[PDB]
């Protein structure tokens, strides 16, 4: 049992390519005008939690550089629908929430259903991110523009767009997008400078003191740090930016050429 | 439009590109598995891999997550892995547990780990699982297909997990396999709506839409785009796209599962897209 | 001069210590490193101890992986862009170049669901 | 206005 050998094939590779061959040489296509995602928009789009208004306008401007009539109108509506003057209140018997207004949840759920049919992940992921006693509990569910019974689909949208962004080659943007998801071995320990014991954390337990002391400015380090695996003399990252820029020896009189024994 | 002119005399059988779109791996019939470097429109020969008894059918790259890995399946008990270490490509591992020739390889989704599935012509599937320290935990099940098992596909990961894959062989049937909690790989619904000889099977990438689609091809020329609109139902309703005049070899989805490219014996490539009314029409 | 006759006295050590301190006040930090290299090349006795362990709390596998790059730590692949930076209060990190690219624009640990501003936590 | 005049 063995089929007959084949002499042609075609596969979709990368995120915007097409490879094929025929009965030989192999050609490579750049067919990126037939997919609903655009690579330039993924390089121009921004996300910034501290100021929603600016992001919507910047993305609306960026949508005009590509010539998509749809996105300009959508991002325009997003600005007015996500203003800070429409904040929900705490008591149900004080106002009707903007979510129940027919320009709230129902318009969002009509854009999302439109873009789903087009398979446009890139807009769904962005939209789902920008918008992110019994009576009191019911109110909290009622006052949200995204249904609390559909979190899984939104997480799936964000995850798939992140995988695409990894495929294209952009690393920072994937982290930016993934920062909005609702659902969230061997390590290194520090030998304390007072009790001479391994300490799990920037602060000790016996003497409760600082466990790590920088090997350039001798000031205790509490945030970022780099260290050598062989000799083990570490400090702030910018300090070794400056130090290992030219020299190749331990800054603490150790003799260990850390540049060669650490960068595996 | 870019072109590469391969050296190897015998006709090419398969060709695939890496994850990022930088390198190229071409299988052939003489012996070679030559790999190029097509960055910025180039041809520069990175390596020229050698060593195989018979001709090689498929080459499959793994995720960049676990280094540079490439798998090959040939006309022998041969699934050699071709890892590259310290800036040079070389043999890394071999496994020869299947009597007849093995004609399909498919890497598992990177969420599970590093798993490879290969279906031999004898009618068995071998799962190569990486356990660390340069070791494997290869297990297999036999008597799955009478005279077939010549195409395998993995299913997109959904929400611990429930591993699934889709196969198909000479029996003109396609079976779905679900791994039990114990570890044994049981069987499940097996669709049978083809006539002569299935050749390949592909399963669609997921976006979040609660529908699963599978394409299939055969010597009939009939391509069926199966569909299932309910996770609990486990029902698939076949549909026809076009009855080709020749044998249909390969089907491949797109990144967003909106375009399907079909190639076969007629020595042509066709692109297809679903219309709003539910009919599948060509584009080029 | 004599290594093991005068350098053991508790009067020549205080002078060296005070000189190092006075150097550390003026913020001349590289000069202190040069002085320490000279001192160590002269006598061996005053040699610092190690600082960072490699223990495995969860005592054929890997463990740490980059954040932005997410590739497994260790394994091979402008020479300082391969150390693995570690946060202390956050226990995260990655490649030096990747994290420095990340931290120039934004200020937060790239791992989502973290609120540690690692770069400006120490100033 | 956004809805009815581009
Ligand atoms: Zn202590
Ligand atoms: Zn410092
Ligand atoms: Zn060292
Ligand atoms: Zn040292
Ligand atoms: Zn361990
Ligand atoms: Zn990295
Ligand atoms: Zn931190
Ligand atoms: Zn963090």
């Amino acid at each position: 049992n063995i089929p007959f050998p084949r002499t042609s094939g075609a596969r979709f590779c990368g995120a915007g390519y097409l490879v094929y061959f025929t009965r030989g040489k192999v050609i490579i296509q750049d067919i990126a005008c037939l997919l609903p995602v655009h690579k330039s928009l993924g390089e121009l789009y921004i996300l910034n939690v501290n100021d929603i208004q600016e992001t919507c306008q910047k993305n609306a401007a960026s949508a005009l550089l590509v010539g998509r009539k749809d996105l300009v109108q959508v991002w325009s509506l997003a600005t007015v629908a996500t203003d800070l003057c429409l904040g929900p209140k705490s008591d149900p018997d004080l106002e009707t929430p903007w979510a129940r207004h027919p320009f709230g949840r129902q318009l969002l759920e009509s854009l999302l259903a439109h873009y789903c049919r087009l398979r446009d992940v890139q807009t769904l992921a962005m939209l789902c991110s920008v918008f992110e006693e019994r009576e009191r509990d019911q109110h909290d569910k009622n006052k949200r523009l995204l249904d609390p019974a559909n979190t899984q689909q939104f997480d799936d949208f964000k995850k798939c767009y992140g995988e695409i962004l990894y495929r294209w080659g952009l690393r920072e943007k994937r982290a930016e997008v993934l920062k909005f998801v609702s659902c969230p071995g061997i390590e290194f320990g520090v030998y304390c400078s007072h009790c001479r014991s391994e300490v799990r954390g920037t602060q000790c337990a016996i003497c409760k003191g600082f466990t790590f002391q920088c090997a350039i400015c001798h000031v205790a380090v509490r945030g970022s740090s780099n260290f050598c695996l062989t000799c083990g003399h570490g400090g702030h990252t910018s300090h070794m930016m400056e130090w290992f820029r030219t020299q190749e020896v331990c800054p603490t009189g150790c003799g260990c050429h850390c540049l060669l024994e650490s960068t595996f | 439009i870019n072109t590469v002119d391969t050296s190897h005399e015998d006709m090419i059988h398969d060709a695939q590109m890496d994850y990022y779109g930088t390198r190229l791996a071409t299988c052939s019939s003489d012996r070679s598995v030559k790999i190029f470097d097509v960055r910025n429109g180039g041809q520069i020969l990175i390596a020229d891999l050698r060593g195989h008894e018979g001709p090689v059918w498929q080459v499959a790259w793994a995720h960049p997550m676990y280094g540079n890995i490439l798998a090959s399946c040939s006309y022998d008990r041969k699934v050699i892995i071709w890892r590259e270490e310290n800036g040079t490509w070389e043999k890394s591992h071999e496994h020869a547990g299947h009597d007849s020739s093995v004609n399909s390889v498919c890497w598992a989704p990177h969420d599970y780990g590093l798993i490879l599935a290969c279906g031999s012509s004898d009618g068995a599937i071998s799962l190569l699982t990486y356990t660390g320290e340069g070791q494997w935990e290869v297990k297999k099940i036999n008597n799955a297909h009478t005279i077939g098992c010549n195409a395998v596909s993995w299913a997109p990961a959904v929400v611990n997990y429930i591993k699934r894959f889709a196969s198909g062989g000479c029996d003109n049937l396609i079976k779905l396999w679900k791994e039990e909690e114990d570890g044994q790989w049981k069987e499940e619904q097996k669709l049978e709506a083809h006539s002569d000889w299935v050749r390949d099977v592909a399963w669609a990438p997921s976006i979040g839409l609660p529908t699963s689609t599978i394409a299939s091809c055969s010597q009939d020329g009939r391509v069926f785009i199966w569909t299932c609109d309910d996770a609990s139902s486990n029902t698939w309703s076949p549909k026809l796209l076009h009855k080709f005049n020749d044998v249909v070899w390969h089907v491949s989805w797109s990144i967003t599962a909106n375009i399907l490219a079909v190639s076969g014996g007629d020595n042509k490539v066709t692109l297809w897209k679903e219309s709003v009314d539910g009919q599948w029409v060509c584009i080029s | 001069g004599s290594p093991l006759d005068v350098l053991k006295d508790e009067r020549v050590q205080y002078w060296i210590e005070n000189y190092r301190n006075l150097l550390d006040a003026w913020r001349f930090w590289h000069k202190r490193a040069e002085f320490d290299i000279h001192r160590s090349k002269l006598d061996p006795s005053s040699k610092p101890l190690a600082q960072v362990f490699v223990s495995c709390n969860f005592c054929r596998k890997p463990l740490p992986r980059c954040a932005l790059c997410l590739i497994n730590m260790g394994t091979p692949v402008a020479q300082f862009n391969n150390w693995f930076t570690w946060c202390h209060n956050c226990r995260h990190g990655g490649h030096a170049g990747h994290m420095l690219s990340w931290f120039r624009d934004h200020a937060e640990c790239p791992v989502s669901a973290c609120t540690c501003k690692c770069m400006q936590l120490d100033t | 206005r956004i809805i009815y005049c581009s």
